[PDB]
RNA sequence: AAAAUGUUCU
RNA sequence: AAGCUUGAGUCUCGUAGAGGGGGGUAGAAUUCCAGGUGUAGCGGUGAAAUGCGUAGAGAUCUGGAGGAAUACCGGUGGCGAAGGCGGCCCCCUGGACGAAGACUGACGCUCAGGUGCGAAAGCGUGGGGAGCAAACAGGAUUAGAUACCCUGGUAGUCCACGCCGUAAACGAUGUCGACUUGGAGGUUGUGCCCUUGAGGCGUGGCUUCCGGAGCUAACGCGUUAAGUCGACCGCCUGGGGA
């Protein structure tokens, strides 16, 4: 549940810890570990690439299986466990030929569970099937946009698609943002809703916290000198010009999206 | 262990697969020891309204006597099936073996 | 619940006198035949039948003189929610002993002036015009 | 009020047979009804008042 | 005239269209208790049924479609 | 409410022959037995107020129950008490 | 569609 | 201290019900989107204008999306402690009523403090958002119009989990019990009867209307009382201030 601190120091104050019992109490499954190094947002290069990316905590990256290749071979839940890497957890599961692959954890899925991948797989979530064989109203997550390469849609802690058509050798997804996508219905898709939908209630409580993720403190433009950003200088508060990003280009409204090799594939954009 | 009036209508291409699913379906009530006390296919018949976008749909009333859980299967399934178009799961006091 | 009897009683017999009713029954008990008694030796009623064993039902034959009742009023001074005990000096009259008090008195329920020739009084349990 | 004109019949007669469907059916009606909205309250209140009419 | 109370049933068949389309309009509409004479609790349950016709699509819900 | 048989069993495990189905002790095991198959249904459904108030009333009747056994026999209230798990 | 008000005490 | 069965409960079998919670789905309709047909209006009102419309609106057909609410049935009909509860289906679930019988044996009633539920609005976090619609805007109307009318239109209305704890939350009528003339119904049981036919004779539950005695300031209430009494609690003591 989400826990509400008591405000025995400012900074513990506002604190809401979503606090997940089920999780598993101790170290991951060594092999499906890997180093993850941080890169302060910053390139080949060595340059700030993106900024606001830092300090953080040493994470272990978790080969979470976003493919589900594993057809036939039904699948009991080992434990959920803590992914640092995502807002999602991760249920370990056992294959019953002997092999444990990490899953996004659907949103009913708990330890004991059965899953099962591939088209003869029923249709129950944490189970993952063509969406061919999904039928049209599910949500689904972990949604794959080519066939074969990996889910790409809908990992986030409480994210989902909903399957609204599918019009021949496409089914039509209505994505978390309201972007209506043709995906096509080769394209594995793991049933149910991810599952830690309660992660958007958690409220840090203190920069230290955002620190803690690996987020550096975010200066505004108008708070700098006009050599820096756009929004600079100005002899006490002044912001005299429309919000731009450092680099002048427009941020309240303008649209920066200009693929064309894609919008085949956006039914409609979301709003 | 409660009875069962269920009523579901199948698609008219799909007329041929009806018996199949009947048959499956009564072995699923048995699979879990309960009765199928009646079981009349009335076949194609011509819709009041177009359901989806057809004006025949092939029917199938079927009574069981079974527990719970094989009913929630059997929803589940329909619900699964495009095949099947609609389904009327309805409780139903006394084993209503006559003929309708 | 019925948290009276007595008055409950004396209520039936009320709506008997007001409604001209022949006969007034109730579930009887001893302190009710008691007091039934008390009415027939005043002369308020004309009879009462304690009929049945498991459960015995008293039924008072009411008198109407004239086309009028006789009891023309019968209030429960005593009950349960507030109890009115007199000593003989106490002692009430009802319409200036036109009218008389059913006092339960150590020596058995009876009217107000038995008890005051007795010399004692008790719980008033009902004043019968 | 679905209606048809059968062979030989007048167009006037149609008419007025048509209008004494859609009067059954109370679509006129039902549409007025529908044109504003009513407070449930207030339908409760008309209901009653009706009621007491037809207590005659 | 309650017609079911006669018959003696315990309860009214949505499958039995031919009984319940006497008891709806052509609209498609249920008919009144007080217009065919029918007994509370069987209109109740004539009503249900009616509505479970139209739900399988045996009668019509208006007549439409 | 309370399945047939189960009722059966309570009356059998609690009332001094089969046919003793008013048995103060007897009526408290029903009420506590229906309690029990309850708490389930409300932990699943929180807001179901209405069902509840008839839960709470029936929480009551066998409190009720259990204060005139106590009053009337110390002992056998003792028994049931320790029978049924009740606190109390 | 639109129609406001009438000084006090007798 | 011992009992008894009328009160109060329990069990047996049924009964009707928008009782509650959870989950599915159905059709109609409004809205929006896409596409076709087509052309100067549509829309609105008292009349207008704002508005929408020759960029093709409105109308009209096709396909889709969504949300909300459930026509008819529907009824001074039903159920619920009150608030309230209305498509159909399922799962969980509370109560009521009847039929007989069997059992318990006053276990009752009422209840300050306390606990719970409690419309609508409102508030909190997250969703949702068609229609409606405070606020807001414009158009009218007007002497003015911070309104009523029109056009739009946000919060809200919807859902989830919390809080709020009030309403003409009313039957303006506390709860439980007893008793007292009747009629007309409604609803839902049930026993009896050649059902000789949709009927006849009862007996219960809940309930609308009239009306007798009686009560009342009168209005009225009147077997579901505001009659007659009993038990318990709540509340009132001129108006304003408040
Ligand atoms: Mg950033
Ligand atoms: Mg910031
Ligand atoms: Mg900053
Ligand atoms: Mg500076
Ligand atoms: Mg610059
Ligand atoms: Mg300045
Ligand atoms: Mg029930
Ligand atoms: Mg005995
Ligand atoms: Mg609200
Ligand atoms: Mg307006
Ligand atoms: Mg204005
Ligand atoms: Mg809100
Ligand atoms: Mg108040
Ligand atoms: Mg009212
Ligand atoms: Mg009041
Ligand atoms: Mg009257």
């Amino acid at each position: 549940a989400v826990v509400k601190c008591k405000p025995t120091s400012p900074g513990r104050r506002h604190v809401v810890k979503v606090v997940n019992p089920e999780l598993h109490k101790g170290k991951p499954f060594a092999p499906l570990l890997e180093k993850n190094s941080k890169s302060g947002g910053r390139n080949n290069n060595g340059r700030i690439t993106t900024r606001h990316i830092g300090g953080g905590h040493k994470q272990a990256y978790r080969i979470v299986d976003f493919k589900r290749n594993k057809d036939g071979i039904p699948a009991v839940v080992e434990r959920l466990e803590y992914d640092p890497n995502r807002s999602a957890n991760i249920a370990l599961v056992l294959y019953k030929d002997g092999e444990r692959r990490y899953i996004l954890a659907p949103k009913g899925l708990k330890a004991g569970d059965q899953i099962q991948s591939g088209v003869d797989a029923a249709i129950k979530p944490g189970n993952t099937l063509p969406m061919r064989n999904i039928p049209v109203g599910s949500t689904v997550h972990n949604v794959e946009m080519k066939p074969g390469k990996g889910g790409q849609l809908a990992r986030s802690a409480g994210t989902y698609v909903q399957i609204v058509a599918r019009d021949g050798a496409y089914v039509t997804l209505r994505l978390r943002s309201g972007e209506m996508r043709k995906v096509e219905a080769d394209c594995r898709a793991t049933l149910g809703e991810v599952g830690n939908a309660e992660h958007m209630l958690r409220v840090l409580g203190k920069a230290g916290a955002a620190r803690w993720r690996g987020v550096r403190p975010t200066v505004r433009g108008t708070a700098m000198n006009p050599v820096d950003h756009p929004h600079g200088g100005g002899e006490g508060r002044n912001f005299g010009k429309h919000p731009v990003t450092p680099w002048g280009v427009q941020t309240k409204g303008k649209k920066t999206r200009s693929n064309k090799r894609t919008d085949k594939f956006i039914v409609r954009r979301r709003s | 262990m409660r009875h069962y009036e269920i009523v579901f209508m199948v698609h008219p291409d799909q007329s041929e697969q009806v018996p199949g699913m009947i048959e499956r379906y009564t072995a699923a009530i048995t699979g879990a020891e309960g009765k199928i006390h009646r079981l009349e296919d009335w076949g194609r018949r011509q819709l009041a309204y177009p359901i989806n976008k057809l004006h025949k749909a092939h029917y199938v009333l079927m009574n069981v006597e079974a527990p719970q859980e094989v009913i929630d299967e059997l929803e589940t399934t329909f619900r699964f099936n495009d095949a099947v178009i609609r389904s009327m799961v309805m409780r139903t006091k006394h084993a209503v073996t006559e003929a309708s | 619940s019925m948290q009276d009897p007595i008055a409950d009683m004396l209520t039936r017999i009320r709506n008997g006198q007001a409604a001209n009713k022949a006969a007034v029954t109730m579930p009887s008990s001893k302190l009710k035949v008691a007091i039934a008694n008390v009415l027939k030796e005043e002369g308020f009623i004309e009879d009462f039948k304690v009929e049945g064993d498991t459960k015995p039902e008293l039924e008072l034959t009411l008198k109407y003189f004239q086309g009028k009742a006789v009891v023309e009023s019968i209030q429960r001074v005593s009950r349960p929610g507030l109890r009115i005990y007199k000593r003989k000096d106490e002692l009430p009259k009802v319409m200036a002993g036109l009218g008389i008090a059913v006092v339960s008195t150590s020596k058995g329920v009876m009217t107000d002036r038995a008890a005051r020739q007795a010399g004692l009084g008790g719980e008033i349990i009902c004043y019968v015009a | 009020p679905v209606i048809k004109v059968r062979e030989n019949e007048p167009f006037d007669v149609a008419l007025r047979r048509f209008k004494r469907s859609c009067e059954k059916a109370g679509v006129l009606a039902e549409v007025r009804r529908r044109e504003f909205y009513e407070k449930p309250t207030t339908e409760r209140k008309r209901a009653k008042a009706s009621a007491v009419k037809r207590h005659a | 005239f309650c017609r079911f109370t006669e018959e003696g049933v315990q309860e009214i068949d949505y499958k039995d269209i031919a009984t319940l389309k006497n008891y709806i309009t052509e609209s498609g509409k249920i008919v009144p208790s007080r217009i065919t004479g029918t007994r509370a609790k069987y209109q109740r349950q004539l009503a249900r049924a009616i509505k479970r016709a139209r739900y399988l699509s045996l009668l019509p819900y208006t007549d439409r479609h | 409410s309370l399945s047939t048989e189960a009722t059966a069993k309570i009356v059998s495990e609690f009332g001094r022959d089969a046919n003793d189905t008013g048995s103060t002790e007897v009526q408290v095991a029903l009420l506590t037995a229906q309690i029990n198959h309850l708490q389930g249904h409300f932990a699943e459904h929180k807001k179901d107020h209405h069902s509840r108030r008839g839960l709470l009333r029936m929480v009551s009747q066998r409190r009720k129950l259990l204060d005139y056994l106590k009053r009337k026999d110390v002992a056998r209230y003792t028994q049931l008490i320790e029978r049924l798990g009740l606190r109390r």
